[PDB]
């Protein structure tokens, strides 16, 4: 299984999961990738931020699905 | 010419040249309703070379559900006549204009043509001649709760930027003779595959240095290749790369052509089906209008509901659209055909606004083509909607009435909400507030708080305010502004001057928050959106949050009992230089400005402050002596700003210019090349001012160099203002005087008792009495940015230039020396529009008490790429305390004001937990640890009692509650969590 | 804040650290007063030198603000008090205790590290002659760490 991650700058990552693995895993690749500490990515996958503790069978994120990590902006 | 004293947030987003570009552009804006003005309100307010309007329908009273530049006395008149006088105010530099008469030829002096509430043969005929001549074309549609958008600029767009994003650069360590770039250690590049880079300072390899961009094989996040090397050198060492962007050939269908084949830009990936429903529905809905003399369809009426429903069947048909129609979606498309939200129309306003911007400048990606979206979730559920219900009552809300119905309308009109800051976010707030018709009614109220005052700066995206509003309160002009909009706010808003923080706590106690229905957050820092958040958690109120930074964007939604707080989330924190970095090896010019204000701190404002208060203090000497970390540096200051230093005039104050230019940027410079000689190596052999670390040279101080020069100016202008004294700025005077200057000797210093409390009682004598001088003071320097006479910027910049030519690093201009001293957050107005209108719609359900979690929307979006994405809120964590369910976030123990010991008692019999710690604010009232005879003295008190003991300060009269946080272990000794403690006084 | 800082404190409590004690200042539970003991295999030997810590409101998503109170002539440490620890600038991260950033602070102590130096003049003195720095370093612990 092969996944996409989009940024809210435009970047885009490509990892080598299983659908098995739990978000916790995808966090610490992400991690790994960019160097985002797993406490500060909100992942979202067709309208559900993904939450630690399950796995990507429980949100049915199949190969060549695209999440978005995206975070919060302090101006205004 | 750009003035940047009114663009200066908007420059930090688009720059000189793309602003040099929009300011020779022309934009024709046909349709003046409230998408329309929303449009033309942000391109004037961008600063387009000129907009002109053209939509010559009289006004209607409904026209009023969003038209915020319409009144009741304007029915009758055409929109553009009486909007074009409002639209004229919002910029000086921008003209605006009415036609009374379109034709296709005319079309040929605008740079671009924006198209709402027009039907599809006119947008056919508008397109085929446009396309043709290269001009770019917007079409913008907003039918209740859908909204469409389409784009087309050409079949040869150039798009010079793609992402909006500032160019890569990083320090290499080694190139192999393979190509393989290696990062310094720990660093990423960030490039990604396919990009192009360019190398400099490159040692052993000259070949890269010329400057041709090559191409990048990411190979890791610390690697990466660019090809074969082989012919310009074996290995390379050190340097720097940067990323080119080049750029890129973007093709557009025609309007003709892209309905029969449309390409979807997807709002949400949650509902991607729908995107297909819409274009057939909107389709429909010009059929439908075009066969009933331009009327759509009635609110919530059934039959035309089925006419509706056949046009949708046979324009699928007719255009061979495999897609099987979803009854329920299209049907709901027909019923608020006529809806008009205030909501809707910013949100699709700033979408639009910033694609015009993209059209004038060639910059950031455009919509291709399509961008369909809808916010069916709003759609009220504990209300009657229906046909009579949502029928019109001849009223300014039938817009919103034709959607919601009037009993929603009888809920809005109670609302009693809370706005902190007024801001953009928070005029635009205000702005949909009025327009939707909120707190209108008799037991309604609104109550903005706000302590800053307007700046020339803030008019170009907060456009409740005027230049003759400049120096006045922002709360009070909005209030006027808002009640000028819609008359029936008219004494139901209170404004105040108060920062919302904990010494605001009298004013909005606990008798405010009970009154309030929700709470909305405009501000722009994190301590004051944590502080709004715990508040709006202890009271269980509603919360908007929301934030914006040049063209990206979010908002937040909190709800009491369902979903987590704003403060249960982290973001990643500011960035800060290492003092070691900063004070002796920079090799950034972020290091240099860094440095440049501690210089300014340092030389302008401490030494004042300590001379002004050894003045004031009867018994200061002492007081420095036992507590300041180096309390000679104090006396030293005093000393030399009183007598030793003191200047008599401005000559005095030029030449300590000179020698404090001496004195930070040779002497130092010579001291740390003594200490570590440029062929110096580190204990593994290796050498010293490799990599990261930069050999320095002194300067030599030339009058005629620039540089030197503006650091001469700024200095002794800042040392005359410190002392009050006459500064002129005529070279002639600082030639003459400098000539003359005959500096001291330096010599590197090698090195090589208590008696030294001796000297420090002599320095402390030698200082005059305080009572020799009274009414005498110093005039400290406070920084200052926004105000370009005061010479700090001139300061920071000269001398993070000096310092950058120190070490051989590239200097700035005030321009980013501004940006990154002042640390200004980039703005637009576009996506302030944006996330307003994403909050007026998560408004609605709060206001209609949906219980699901899954009717909630938390939005992101990024206008540069064109991207938006939503999210369902998180819900509270749950935990088990004494096998009950207990909502982590949401909920608290309620306790009278008894006795440590009675509480103890209580919760070691009712929870069956033992008490282990107690705290209250910043203090610990009790701890399992403490000695026993401190706790027998503790125990018997009051909680109020002992807080007031312990923190040593009475409790406010108007304090009503006290929030303990309480930690205690179970029977076995594990630790198990619990809510926090609610006293009641 | 409030329970990780109690949570700090009492896992201190538990468990002394005996070549450190640190604990709040009165009552205030964000500003602690902390003491490290100069380890002897260094110049510092036989004394005692005191520290401030201040928490942020933040914590634990803002590193403590760590300062020494009494003199030390180190070549990371300069004459105000401010330490050239990394954890403490920009690596810090919500998972590091204060008995971690002791620990960190004494192995500062038992060995300065010169290439990468905060005060210029100690880490030349240090590199160049070995010998005057341990003199120097014997008299300010003696003269200032001492009683
Ligand atoms: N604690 C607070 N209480 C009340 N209002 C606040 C608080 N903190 C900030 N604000 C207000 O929130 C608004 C923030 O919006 P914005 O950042 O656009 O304005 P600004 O700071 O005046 O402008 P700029 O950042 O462009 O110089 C300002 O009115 C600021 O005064
Ligand atoms: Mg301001
Ligand atoms: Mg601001």
């Amino acid at each position: 299984m092969q996944i996409f991650v989009k940024t809210l700058t435009g970047k885009t990552i490509t990892l080598e999961v299983e659908s098995s693995d739990t978000i916790d895993n995808v966090k610490s690749k992400i991690q790994d990738k960019e160097g985002i500490p797993p406490d500060q990515q909100r992942l979202i996958f067709a309208g559900k931020q993904l939450e630690d503790g399950r796995t990507l069978s429980d949100y049915n994120i199949q190969k060549e699905s695209t999440l978005h990590l995206v975070l919060r902006l302090r101006g205004g | 010419t750009i003035d940047e004293g009114l663009y200066s947030r908007q420059l930090y987003v688009l720059g000189h040249e793309a602003m040099k570009q929009m300011s020779q552009s022309n934009v024709l804006i046909i349709g003046c309703k409230g998408l329309g003005v929303e449009i033309a309100k942000n391109v004037c307010l961008a600063g387009v070379k000129s907009v002109t309007l053209y939509d010559p329908q009289p006004t209607r009273i409904e026209d009023l559900s969003s038209q915020y530049f319409l009144t009741e006395d304007d029915i009758g008149v055409p929109r553009a006549k009486v909007t074009v006088s409002k639209l004229a105010e919002l910029n000086q530099y921008v003209p605006v204009s009415v036609v009374d008469e379109l034709s296709t030829e005319y079309l040929k002096n605008f740079k671009c043509v924006v198209v709402t509430e027009t039907s599809l043969t006119k947008q056919l005929e508008i397109n085929d001649f446009t396309h043709k001549n290269h001009i770019a074309y917007i079409a913008a549609d907003s039918r209740g709760l859908f909204g469409s958008i389409f784009c087309d600029f050409g079949e040869n767009f150039i798009c010079t930027d793609t992402d909006g994003n500032e160019p890569l650069t990083g320090m290499i360590a080694s190139i192999t003779d393979d190509g393989v770039v290696t990062m310094l250690e720990e660093t990423r590049h960030g490039l990604e595959n396919g990009d192009f880079v360019k190398f400099t300072e490159v040692k052993g390899m000259p070949g890269l240095n010329d400057g041709t961009p090559r191409k990048v094989e990411v190979k890791g996040p610390y690697t990466f290749s660019i090809g074969s090397v082989k012919d310009l050198g074996s290995a390379g060492y050190n340097g720097v790369f940067t990323q080119v962007k080049v750029p890129t050939k973007i093709s557009f269908k025609s309007l003709r052509e892209s309905l029969k084949d449309p390409e979807y830009v997807y709002p949400d990936f949650g509902k991607m089906m729908r995107p297909p429903q819409y274009h057939i529905a909107f389709q429909a809905l010009s059929a439908f209008a075009d066969a009933h003399e331009g009327s759509l369809p009635r609110p919530r009426n059934d039959i035309d509901a089925a006419e509706f429903f056949e046009f949708c069947k046979k324009i699928a048909s007719t255009l061979q659209f495999d897609v099987e129609l979803d009854e329920k979606l299209i049907k709901e498309i027909s019923y608020q055909a006529r809806g008009d939200l205030v909501a809707m129309s910013a949100f699709l306003g700033g979408a639009v606004a910033q694609e015009v911007l993209k059209a004038t400048t060639s910059k950031f990606y455009p919509l291709k083509q399509y961008f369909y979206f809808d916010s069916l979730e709003s759609l009220p559920s504990s209300v009657t909607i229906s046909e009579e219900t949502c029928k019109p009552r001849g009223c300014r809300y039938d817009g919103q009435i034709a959607v919601f119905g009037s009993e929603f309308q009888e809920k809005i009109a109670s609302l009693s909400t809370f706005l902190v800051g007024a801001g953009a976010i928070g005029c635009e707030m205000l702005k949909n507030w009025a327009m939707m018709g909120v707190a209108t009614g008799e037991s309604g109220h609104i109550s903005v708080t706000d302590m800053d005052s307007i700046e020339k700066s803030n008019l170009n995206r907060q456009f409740l305010f005027r230049p003759r509003d400049v120096g006045k309160l922002k709360s009070e002009c909005a209030s006027t502004a808002v009640s000028i909009m819609n008359p029936s706010l008219t004494g139901k808003i209170t404004s105040y001057q108060e920062r919302v923080g904990p010494e605001s706590e009298g004013i909005f106690g606990d008798e405010f928050f009970e009154k309030l229905s929700l709470v909305t957050n405009a501000l722009d820092n994190v301590e004051a959106r944590m502080y709004v958040d715990r508040r709006c958690v202890f009271f269980e109120k509603p919360l908007l949050e929301s934030g914006t930074l040049g063209t990206k964007g979010n908002t937040q939604v909190v709800v009491p009992h369902l979903t987590e707080s704003y403060g249960s989330s982290q973001d990643p924190p500011e960035k800060s230089f290492p003092i070691c970095t900063l004070k002796n090896f920079p090799n950034r010019i972020e290091h240099t400005i860094a440095w440049a204000r501690d210089l300014f701190e340092g030389l302008f404002k401490q030494p004042i402050d300590n001379v002004n208060m050894y003045l004031s203090s009867p018994n200061f000497l002492e007081t420095s002596l036992k507590t300041s970390s180096n309390p000679r540096e104090v006396l030293e200051n005093i000393r030399d700003y009183l007598v030793t230093e003191k200047p008599l005039s401005f000559e005095e104050c030029i030449m300590w210019a000179r020698l404090q230019f001496d004195k930070f940027f040779n002497n130092n410079i010579q001291q740390l090349l003594f200490n570590f000689p440029k062929d110096s190596v580190t204990s593994t052999g290796q050498p010293f001012w490799s990599g990261p670390k930069r050999a320095p040279t002194p300067l030599s101080f030339d009058i005629h160099n620039r540089e030197h020069f503006d650091f001469i100016v700024a200095a002794a202008s800042l040392y005359a203002f410190n002392y009050g004294l006459k500064s002129e700025t005529d070279p002639a005077i600082y030639e003459r005087v400098l000539a003359g200057y005959n500096p001291p000797p330096f010599a590197p210093k090698s090195g090589i008792a208590n008696k030294d409390k001796q000297e420090l009682k002599s320095i402390a004598d030698s200082l005059p009495p305080p009572s020799s001088l009274v009414g005498f003071r110093l005039t400290p320097a406070e920084f200052e940015k926004d105000d370009d006479s005061n010479h700090h910027i001139d300061f920071i910049t000269a001398a993070s230039n000096l310092r950058a030519m120190n070490y051989d690093i590239t200097p700035a201009d005030r321009f980013k020396t501004k940006f990154v001293a002042g640390k200004i957050v980039p703005a637009m107005c576009t996506s302030t529009a944006v996330v307003s209108g994403l909050v007026c719609l998560e408004l609605v359900k709060l206001v209609d008490g949906k219980k699901k979690i899954e009717e909630y929307k938390n939005g992101f979006f990024n206008l540069a790429i064109g991207l938006f994405t939503f999210s369902d809120p998180i819900a509270s964590p749950k935990m088990k305390v004494n096998g009950k369910e207990i909502d982590k976030i949401w909920d608290r123990y309620n306790l009278p004001d008894c006795t440590l010991q009675e509480l103890i008692d209580y919760f070691q019999k009712e929870e069956g937990l033992e008490v282990t710690m107690l705290s209250s604010g910043v203090s610990l009232l009790y701890a399992n640890f403490q000695p026993p005879k401190k706790l027998a003295e503790r125990l018997p008190l009051k909680i109020s009692e002992l807080v007031e003991q312990i923190t040593k300060k009475k409790l406010e009269p108007f304090r009503k509650h006290l929030v303990l946080e309480i930690c205690c272990d179970d029977a076995n000794g594990e630790d198990v969590e619990v809510p926090f403690i609610c006293i009641k006084l | 804040a409030l329970k990780r800082i109690n949570r700090e404190l009492a896992d201190l409590g538990k468990d002394p650290p005996s070549s450190s004690s640190a604990g709040p200042v009165g009552d205030d539970l964000f500003h602690w007063q902390a003491t490290i003991m100069g380890p002897a295999d260094s110049p510092y030997a036989g004394g005692v030198f005191f520290l401030s810590i201040h928490f942020p409101t933040d914590y634990p998503f803002k590193p403590p603000k760590v300062n020494f109170t009494t003199r030390i002539y180190h070549p990371n440490i300069n004459s105000n008090g401010s330490i050239c620890l990394d954890i403490l600038r920009d690596q810090w991260s919500p998972a590091l205790t204060i008995s971690k950033v002791l620990l960190s602070i004494s192995s500062l102590l038992t060995d300065p590290n010169p290439d990468d130096p905060l005060v210029p003049e100690i880490a030349h003195v240090y590199k160049t002659d070995r010998s005057r720095y341990e003199l120097s370093a014997r008299e300010w612990t003696r003269k200032y760490a001492i009683g």
